[PDB]
């Protein structure tokens, strides 16, 4: 995954530090996630709803 | 009342004290922000400087 051109380290993007744009592959055409997918990531408190 | 609920004096250095906490990272010259060496030549200002 290093130098995918995708930040596969979550918060750090350390897999993309000092990475040459000649080595970065065009991993995908686009990077727009579905319009609110991040909410699926969230946790839920079943008592308080 | 006068804005002097505080007052300050200078001293002789009756005793030394601990040096400022060691920075293992890079030291931002002006700010002295301790920053990680991966955050150099990053393309971002991480110092405020």
């Amino acid at each position: 995954l290093v130098c995918n051109g995708d930040s596969d380290c979550d918060e750090d993007s350390a897999d993309e530090d000092r990475c040459e744009d000649s080595e970065r592959r065009p991993s995908c055409d686009i990077d727009k996630p579905p319009p609110n997918i991040e909410l699926t990531g969230n946790g839920y408190n079943e008592l308080t709803g | 009342c006068n804005f002097s609920d505080k007052e300050v004096e200078d001293c002789v250095t009756n005793r030394p004290c601990r040096s400022q906490v060691r920075c293992e990272g890079f030291v931002c010259a002006q700010t002295g922000r301790c920053v990680n060496r991966r955050l150099l030549c990053n393309g971002d200002n991480d110092c405020g400087d």
